[PDB]
This record gives C-alpha cells, sequence and structure tokens, in this order.
C-alpha cells in the first residue's frame, strides 16, 4: 500500500479549476503518474484526465472501465512523449457545499478499485463552503486509502499524507488538459441535444423551445468557463512578458555585479 | 445601510493559489477589476424600507509582486517609487490586493492596516479591499489541507469582513429541454408554423441557430488552443530565463560567501580593583609543591560591569 | 511545545532571536513571569526540510495577565523585518513613530526582536490608560504616580473590558520598587537549569471599582527573595486603608521591606564574614561548608596526631546569639551507635568581635580544650 503521495501544483492547478467550475452537480478525473521508492513508497502524480459523469445525482460517483481504458492510452501516449512511465494511479471528485470527508460510498469505490491493485489513492476537493456567521470561504482537499475492517466488508478510511511540489511554470499537458473542459461541457450538451432528435416526431415550436434552451445552455457556457478561462490566458501572457523583462532587468544586473567584482 | 459583496471567476482563485503554492514563502499581490454600484432591487420588502446599495467589486485579475516590502517598509510607509512601480505594472483600475500568509489567524496585521490605510491614501482609492488566505494543514498527518480566506474593508476605523462569491456554471444554468409533444388538433396551428417553419428550422432538418452557436463555439475553441501555444511558449522562455537567474544568484551568493582565553576576567578585575597597593600580588596560581604563589599578568584592562560590596 | 523543544525546530538564521527573547525572560514586569511559545508553523512549502518553522505565537505576561500576540517571519528571508497580530484585542493602536528598533530594523543585533518587542510593550501600556481615562475616577491615581518618575516609569497598568452588566471596570496596577536586592544571596534548585530570574519584588494593586473603594494588594517576590525572607506566607503587609493614597501607601510598603531585606543581609555577610575568616585561618584542613548561605562549616583538625571534627552552626540572629562549636571523635560511637560528640555554645564569645577575633579565640578555645575532649571520648566511647 502507498506510504505518501506528491502532486505537481501544475496538476493540482488543473484539478481545482475543475472543482471551482460548478456548484450544482460533482465532477470527477483521474490522476496520471509513477510510483517511486526514496528516503518508503510515493506516488507522484504530474497530470490529470477530466471526465464526463453520465449518471450524476448526489454521492454516486464511479468511473466507467471504458474511461480506464481512454485513460490508459493517453497514459501510454504521454509516457512515449514525455519518456515518462506513466499509469493510471489515482482520482479524485469535487464535494461543493460538502465536508471533504469521504463518504462510505466514496469509501466503497475507493476499495473497488484498490481490488485493481491496492496502490490506487483517491483525492477529494472540498469546495465553496459559505457561512455567513464568520463571513469567510473556505476550500480544502484530502488524500485516503481503504482498508477491509475487523467485521464483515464495511470497509474503513485510512488517511495518505499529501504534498503539493511547487512547479514554478506551467507545462503544456496542464494546458492541453484545461483546454479539454469547454470541448467536454460543449460536447454533453450536443450529445443531449441529439438523444432529443431521437424521436424525430415531434412538435416545430417544442423544436424552437429546444434550440433556444441548446444555445443559451451554451452561451451560459462561454460566458462562464471559455471566456474567463481566455481572459485568465491572455492576464497570464501580459504576466509573463513584464516577469520576462523584470528577470533580464535582474540578468543584466547580476552578470554586471559578477563582471565589476570578482 | 450599504453592503459591499466580492466577486471573483474560478480561475481567477486557481490561479492565485497556483501562484502561492508555487512560492515557498509568504507571498502578495494586487489585484484589479471594476466597482459597480447597484441599487438592492427589493424583492418582498415594503414602502418602508431604506433600500440597501451593493457596491459589487469584480475581480477580473491580480497582478503579483514577486519580492516582499517591494512597495514599502518596517512601518508599512509606501515610498514614492512604490507608486511608480504599480504605474510600471502597465494596469486599467486597481480594487483591492492579497497576501498568502501560511498557517496564520484570519485578522490582519499591524503591517497589514497600516500599509492598507497608507494604499488607500496614495491611490485615492478609500474603498480598496484586503483579501487575506491562510493555508493550514490539519490532523498533523498532511493528509488533509484546509485554504481560508476572507476580504477585509475599513468603515470605523476598525476593519469588518466582507463577503466573497466566486462565480461558476452552476450559477442558473438551469437546462429546460421540452420533452413530450405539445400535439394540436389544430388546422391553423399546425398551418402557421408549418408556414413559417422554413423561416429559420432550416432544410434537411437541423436548425440554423444550433448551427451559429456551434460554429461561434469552434472559433472560440480554437482561438484557445492558439492562447494555449503562446502562453506555452512565453512559459518555456520563462523558464530558460528564471533558471539563468537562478544560476546566476546561486554563483553571486558563493563567491561573496568565499570571497570573506577562558580565565576569570572578572575575579581578576574584581581582585585588582579590591587592592590597589598594598600587597596586590595576590593571583589565582599556587606553586603545586609548597604553599607558595605565582604571578599572573591578567588581561588587567577589560571592561568591569556589577562592581559591587565585599561586605555591608 | 516547551522552549527546550521550540528552539531546536526553528530556522537557524532566526533561533538568535527567540533565543535571546526566552533567555532574557519576561519583556516588561509581567508578575505571572509565564514566558512560553505555544503555536509554531512551518511558514513555508512543506517539502523544505531540516529545521524551517518561522511563524509562531507568543504569551507574554503583563500586569498579571497574558497578551496572546502571534510573530511572523519568512524563513527563505531572515533579513526582513517580523510582522504582529494582538489577538482579540483588534482596538489596539500602536505608533509606528515609538518603534525605533522597528523602524530601524537590523537582525545585525540579536536583541532586536526583543527590543521591538519591549518597545511594543510599552505602547499597550500607554494604549490600556487611552482605555482606563474613558473610566475617570482612577487617573487620579495614574496621574498622581506618574508625578514620580521612580515608580511612574517602572510601572504597567491594565483595565478589563466593560461588565455586560452595572458597566464597572476592573483595573490593575504594577510596581517594580525601588530597593536594592543586589546583596541577596543565592540558593540552589532541583533542576539547576532554572534560572530565578532578575532578583525584583513587584506589587500589584487591583480594583474592582470604578471608584477607591474594596481595593487589593499583592507582593510578587522573586524566587530569591522569598527564599531570603523565609517564604511568602510568613510575611505580612499593611493592607489597604480606603480611598485613593497609592503615593502614600507605596512608601510603606517600600521602606518595611528594605528594612527586612537590611537586616537579613546584614545577618548573611556576617555569616559570610565568620566563614572567611576561618577559611583564611583553617582552609587547610576544610571538610565542608555551606557556600549558598553560611550557616554551617565543618573542619577536620589533629591535635598529637589524633584527628577531631568541629562542626560550626551560625544561628539566623549570628551576630547577637553566639555559634555552636561540636566536638566529634572520628574512632569513637556512643553505646546508642550514633558519633561521639559534645556541643559547646557557652564560650569565650562577644558578638561585637570580627572574623579575626573570632577565628584566634576559637583556635585559643581548641588548644585548650581539645584534651578534655579526647580524654573524655577515650574514657567513655568505644572503638
Ligand atoms: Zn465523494
Amino acid at each position: 500500500a502507498v506510504q505518501a503521495v506528491h502532486l505537481e501544483s501544475d496538476a493540482f492547478l488543473v484539478c481545482l479549476n475543475h472543482a471551482l467550475s460548478t456548484e450544482k452537480e460533482e465532477v470527477m478525473g483521474l490522476c496520471i503518474g509513477e510510483l517511486n521508492d526514496d528516503i518508503i513508497r510515493i506516488v507522484h502524480i504530474h497530470s490529470v484526465i477530466i471526465l464526463r459523469r453520465s449518471d450524476k445525482r448526489k454521492d454516486r460517483v464511479e468511473i466507467s472501465p471504458e474511461q480506464l481504458s481512454a485513460a490508459s492510452t493517453e497514459a501510454e501516449r504521454l509516457a512515449e512523449l514525455t519518456g515518462r512511465p506513466m499509469r493510471v494511479v489515482g482520482w479524485y471528485h469535487s464535494h461543493p457545499h460538502i465536508t471533504v470527508w469521504p463518504s462510505h460510498v466514496d469509501v466503497r469505490t475507493q476499495a473497488m478499485y484498490q481490488m485493481m491493485d491496492q496502490g490506487f489513492v483517491g483525492l477529494i476537493f472540498s469546495c465553496f463552503i459559505e457561512d455567513k456567521n464568520t463571513k469567510t470561504g473556505r476550500v480544502l482537499y484530502t488524500c485516503f486509502q481503504s482498508i477491509q475492517a475487523q467485521k464483515s466488508s464495511e470497509y474503513e478510511r485510512i488517511e495518505i499524507p499529501i504534498h503539493i511540489v511547487p512547479h514554478i511554470t506551467i507545462g503544456k499537458v496542464c494546458l492541453e488538459s484545461a483546454v479539454e473542459l469547454p470541448k467536454i461541457l460543449c460536447q454533453e450538451e450536443q450529445d443531449a441535444y441529439r438523444r432529443i432528435h431521437s424521436l424525430t416526431h415531434l412538435d416545430s415550436v417544442t423544436k424552437i423551445h429546444n434550440g433556444s434552451v441548446f444555445t443559451k445552455n451554451l452561451c451560459s457556457q462561454m460566458s462562464a468557463v471559455s471566456g474567463p478561462l481566455l481572459q485568465w490566458l491572455e492576464d497570464r501572457l501580459e504576466q509573463n512578458q513584464q516577469h520576462l523583462q523584470e528577470l533580464q532587468q535582474e540578468k543584466e544586473e547580476l552578470m554586471e555585479e559578477l563582471s565589476s567584482l570578482e | 445601510g450599504e453592503s459591499t459583496l466580492g466577486v471573483l471567476s474560478g480561475f481567477v482563485l486557481g490561479a492565485l493559489t497556483f501562484h502561492h503554492l508555487n512560492t515557498d514563502s509568504d507571498t502578495e499581490g494586487f489585484l484589479l477589476g471594476e466597482m459597480k454600484g447597484e441599487a438592492k432591487n427589493s424583492i418582498t420588502d415594503s414602502q418602508m424600507d431604506n433600500v440597501k446599495v451593493v457596491y459589487t467589486i469584480d475581480i477580473q485579475k491580480y497582478i503579483p509582486c514577486y519580492r516582499l516590502f517591494s512597495f514599502y517598509n518596517s512601518l508599512g510607509e509606501v515610498n514614492e517609487h512604490a507608486l511608480k512601480k504599480v504605474l510600471s505594472n502597465v494596469r486599467k483600475t486597481v480594487v483591492g490586493w492579497y497576501k498568502f500568509r501560511r498557517h496564520s489567524d484570519q485578522i490582519m496585521t499591524f503591517r497589514e492596516q497600516l500599509l492598507h490605510r497608507n494604499l488607500q491614501t496614495h491611490l485615492s482609492s478609500p474603498e480598496l479591499v484586503f483579501l487575506l488566505l491562510t493555508p493550514s494543514i490539519t490532523t498533523e498527518s498532511c493528509s488533509t489541507h484546509c485554504l481560508e480566506h476572507a476580504l477585509y474593508k475599513p468603515q470605523r476605523g476598525l476593519f469588518h469582513r466582507v463577503p466573497l462569491v466566486v462565480t461558476n456554471l452552476g450559477m442558473s444554468d438551469q437546462l429546460g429541454y421540452k420533452t413530450e409533444p405539445a400535439s394540436c388538433t389544430s388546422t391553423v396551428f399546425s398551418r402557421a408554423v408549418r408556414t413559417h417553419s422554413s423561416q429559420f428550422f432550416n432544410e434537411d432538418g437541423s436548425l440554423k441557430e444550433v448551427h451559429k452557436i456551434n460554429e461561434m463555439y469552434a472559433a472560440v475553441q480554437e482561438e484557445l488552443k492558439s492562447i494555449c501555444q503562446k502562453v506555452e511558449q512565453s512559459e518555456r522562455e520563462v523558464e530558460k530565463l528564471l533558471m539563468d537567474v537562478n544560476q546566476l544568484k546561486e554563483v553571486r551568493r558563493t563567491q561573496q560567501a568565499r570571497a570573506t582565553p577562558q580565565e576569570n576576567i572578572l575575579l581578576c578585575q574584581a581582585l585588582r580593583t579590591f587592592f590597589p597597593e598594598s600587597e596586590v600580588l595576590h593571583s589565582c596560581v599556587i606553586s603545586l609543591k609548597n604553599r607558595h604563589i605565582s604571578p599572573s599578568g591578567c588581561n588587567v584592562n577589560h571592561h568591569v560591569d556589577v562592581v559591587d560590596q565585599l561586605t555591608l | 511545545m516547551s522552549p527546550e523543544i521550540a528552539l531546536n525546530r526553528i530556522s537557524p538564521m532566526l533561533s538568535p532571536f527567540i533565543s535571546s527573547v526566552v533567555r532574557n525572560g519576561k519583556v516588561g514586569l509581567d508578575a505571572t513571569n509565564c514566558l512560553r511559545i505555544t503555536d509554531l508553523k512551518s511558514g513555508c512549502t512543506s517539502l523544505t526540510p531540516g529545521p524551517n518553522c518561522d511563524r509562531f505565537k507568543l504569551h507574554i505576561p503583563y500586569a498579571g495577565e497574558t497578551l496572546k500576540w502571534d510573530i511572523i517571519f519568512n524563513a527563505q528571508y531572515p533579513e526582513l523585518p517580523p510582522d504582529f497580530i494582538f489577538g482579540e484585542d483588534a482596538e489596539f493602536l500602536p505608533d509606528p513613530s515609538a518603534l525605533h528598533n522597528l523602524a530601524s530594523w537590523n537582525p545585525s543585533n540579536p536583541e532586536c526582536l526583543l527590543l521591538v518587542v519591549k518597545e511594543l510593550v510599552q505602547q499597550y501600556h500607554q494604549f490600556q490608560c487611552g482605555r482606563l481615562r474613558e473610566s475617570s475616577r482612577l487617573m487620579f491615581e495614574y496621574q498622581t504616580l506618574l508625578e514620580e518618575p521612580q515608580y511612574g516609569e517602572n510601572m504597567e497598568i491594565y483595565a478589563g473590558k466593560k461588565n455586560n452588566w452595572t458597566g464597572e471596570f476592573s483595573a490593575r496596577f504594577l510596581l517594580k520598587l525601588p530597593v536594592d536586592f543586589s546583596n541577596i544571596p543565592t540558593y540552589l534548585l532541583k533542576d539547576v537549569n532554572e534560572d530565578p530570574g532578575e532578583d525584583v519584588a513587584l506589587l500589584s494593586v487591583s480594583f474592582e471599582d470604578t471608584e477607591a473603594t474594596q481595593v487589593y494588594p499583592k507582593l510578587y517576590l522573586s524566587p530569591r527573595i522569598e527564599h531570603a525572607l523565609g517564604g511568602s506566607s510568613a510575611l505580612h503587609i499593611p493592607a489597604f486603608p480606603g480611598g485613593g493614597c497609592l503615593i502614600d501607601y507605596v512608601p510603606q510598603v517600600c521602606h518595611l521591606l528594605t528594612n527586612k531585606v537590611q537586616y537579613v543581609i546584614q545577618g548573611y555577610h556576617k555569616r559570610r564574614e565568620y566563614i572567611a575568616a576561618f577559611l583564611s585561618h583553617f582552609g587547610t584542613g576544610v571538610v565542608e561548608y555551606d557556600a549558598e548561605g553560611f550557616t554551617k562549616l565543618t573542619l577536620l583538625l589533629m591535635w598529637k596526631d589524633f584527628c577531631f571534627l568541629v562542626h560550626i552552626d551560625l544561628p539566623l540572629f549570628f551576630p547577637r546569639d553566639q555559634p555552636t562549636l561540636t566536638f566529634q571523635s572520628v574512632y569513637h560511637f556512643t553505646n546508642s551507635g550514633q558519633l561521639y560528640s559534645q556541643a559547646q555554645k557557652n564560650y569565650p564569645y562577644s558578638p561585637r568581635w570580627d572574623g579575626n577575633e573570632m577565628a584566634k579565640r576559637a583556635k585559643a578555645y581548641f588548644k585548650t580544650f581539645v584534651p578534655q575532649f579526647q580524654e573524655a571520648a577515650f574514657a567513655n566511647g568505644k572503638l
């Protein structure tokens, strides 16, 4: 069983931006990385894949072996592109307006995944917690595994130490993962519309209403997700230009300091 | 009776959290956006209220200050260059500033209060806000972390907390899609809907609005791909230049680093000061064989302290 | 975390500041002396190895109460000045003009943090007065004592928040008394690594009403002073008479404490003169002596190749009462198995003598009485 988890901030950012995308439902994804031994068994998570949940509902969070096949294919692709030994090592989901701790169903699912390999670890992000009494906001995250109880079945939780490795700059893999969220939302809306059109024998004014609903939904998606994401990327480009200028100034200053000194 | 809601985007909070997690220390920066005054469009209520006003503060971008005390001293005095510096960080409108303090109570510090007041003075914006984040680790096991954030604003000289909300897709997307046909046995209704269907329902099925919006979304998605490429290239340049600067800093500190008795002094000074002239010869050395004294020269010059009475 | 555990966890570049602060003990006059560091956290990426901690919470004892102040450094920028949080006491207005050691922050002096915190407490005192003034009546005392610098400037003050019912104020004055405790003797503690601290006497006065009625005085003493004067439960104090007259009450306690301290240190110095003279004379054969209080001495002498011991016991009232000599044989014990011994208390003595005269008369008494004692020990004692 795993003894520690290191998460690249590069991927923690993708997880956090995925968690804050929506409060109306719980969202999920998978974590790719490597197993390592040092000083102790550790899991280094490098990148994540965002996933679409079909069944939805409260507390009913599972990933299909189809999603596992897609994720393992992406893992092999990234392992060959990056030369890293990347396998699917974990999973994460969001608990909005809900305590960060796992439910007995979360733990049973973690155990069902450990049946694949006891080296599998779970993550949970507790998002926007509202408390007008304190008038403060809060956001938490935790890592966990499961153990068979002393008594029949009834698995129990166990905590895993998790740290964030300071990845000073953005990897391209995380940008290519973050831009998949708008694509997945648009694809979800499109699949809903396509399944709506299956009963072709339907009222025309009703089809206009459903088209208007589809347009309003994608307008909301662009106003709340794609638009702010694009604004963030432009702001980051401006920040990087200013930072490049400052670092060039500092490089010239240190070059002068070492040339004139000794 | 006035409220002052604070507003963010999920991505902005994510970016601040990321900038912090990359910094192995406290960090800080400025919050840029726009402030809009709206009159609370009362719900329920009566014509016997004092209708509240909401100063909604929309945070759009942040500018991180890469070193502490970049724009203030030990006493929170701002100094003039600070103004120039925040202008060099070419900007549109300032609205607040943020700070990350790892493991600290959610209450603004001595320096933070003085600094917020001085910034409100120097920027001529007496409606600034202070975003204080404290990340912390729970249970000692480092299995669970907690990021607690709050907004502060001055009112009665004292600073009070301000509500903060993060905009997300969940805010009333309200998917509808009516199923089950609204079928009518109306000849006139069917005739009219059918006549005017061609006007935007398109030919060979489909609907024109669906395709217009899909094309717009695909255009925005390709825009995102292009901006992703350009941001990736900027990140590569930043990585290279930062590694160069850090190597030169290592060389600088290394070059600067490499470029640069157990006797009773107090007893001897006290003994010499208590017997000036007379016998004087009294010292702390004696012959091991017979009980005759050996002289010692001592320091005789050290600065004495606590010279006190021998007997009252 | 105890200080001996905390000083191993702090970032090395910051350890000296907190080390100086702790080792100095207290900040102002404190009274309770319960100085401690409690909450101490990394304030850096969790993966930064070895000693790393730089944030902490400090319990400063002040005017019989305890201030809970959070202090913040950054390990990766040790040169930088600290930041402060004054717990739930939000109303605190520290004037940054009086913080010279903070304005001119210099890690060049390890005492810097201490000099900062000390000055901060001086402002906090003034801040309490600002709240205290809003209660009225009691300033009549504060002002009266402020016009006496030797008391006023060695002072601390506190006032409690308004009572939810009646709106009364509790208040406390604390004074460092200007008496010469410098010659008070030492005494060894069980732990030894314990420090008695600065030998001082503090006067605490508490008021429950917004007027000069029902006033509680208390006298706190440094452990050295308590041990020298024979314990706090063995001393009485003039009770507070009534009305407002701290300027006439404090001098009485000062005069009385100086009287008692002079009496006891006179006894101590006379005993030290006795032991010093007796060492100067017969140190060649010293066995043991009370180096902490000079109440006992034990010497070994020889008469015509026969050894004997003399124990000198000095009473509290040494300059008046005669010191008890006790001659003991080293070969004979009595029938009861106890050491054969004879005490002399009625012998040639004058309380007016000095150490040297007493040593001379003691050697004479030895030469005159040792044969009698030895004959008696041979006659009565058994080997
Ligand atoms: Zn769950």
